[PDB]
């Protein structure tokens, strides 16, 4: 999950907005 | 942009600046 | 526990102190 | 909602604790 | 609720959020 | 004190308020 | 991305993710 | 300028991205 | 140093700063 | 008091340190 | 005052704190 | 650079000026 994908590995911004509403 | 490790409190500070009134989830369980 | 006067990026940090591992859901209007 | 009730009011911790998963 | 590692920084926010007026002390000393 | 109750080990939002005035 | 409402330290957080390992210069009026 | 504008109107990350180094 | 416009957790973050392990006080009125 | 002055007006680094343990 | 590890977020923070107004580059590649 | 003086290594606030434009 957003764990392992941002912090425990590296992502962009992008990625982050999969966790958008 | 880049990618960086954003973890904890600084993990939702993210989303939010991203996400902003869309709104977001933050589920570490996964 | 205090009543709170939260607003922006500020009520995304409570919300992660409070929920931990269980995470939680950021949800504006509109 | 909550994002608005804290912002231009007050809330809790414990009214918080309702938007957790 | 539930318990974290609250460190530095975040540990004194934390201590803003539970505390509020009532006013806090942050002594890492002892 | 407060760091090896809450940093060094985990503490609850209850603990903290030990350190409230 | 949405649109960002920053103040103060804020916008320096933004930049801070924006940016990453290239930095940025924040420079105000004034 | 951006500092400003982020804070008296809105801003765009797009926009924030010309400060980067 | 320059002078500082501080609100909320922001005082506390700046007194964290300041203080490093000496601690502070943050005591608010009423 | 120190935590009202910052907000309404402003502070300067050599007050905050007046609150240092 | 004193001397910390100021890292990631925390340091521009700080630097936000110290310079205010003047402005101030991160430049993390040196 | 500033992230070898001050968070790798250790740095005053005063230090932390030589980053002030
Ligand atoms: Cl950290
Ligand atoms: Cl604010
Ligand atoms: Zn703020
Ligand atoms: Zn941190």
């Amino acid at each position: 999950g957003i764990v392992e994908q941002c912090c425990t590995s590296i992502c962009s911004l992008y990625q982050l907005e999969n966790y958008c509403n | 942009f880049v990618n960086q490790h954003l973890c904890g409190s600084h993990l939702v500070e993210a989303l939010y600046l991203v996400c902003g009134e869309r709104g977001f989830f933050y589920t570490p369980k996964t």
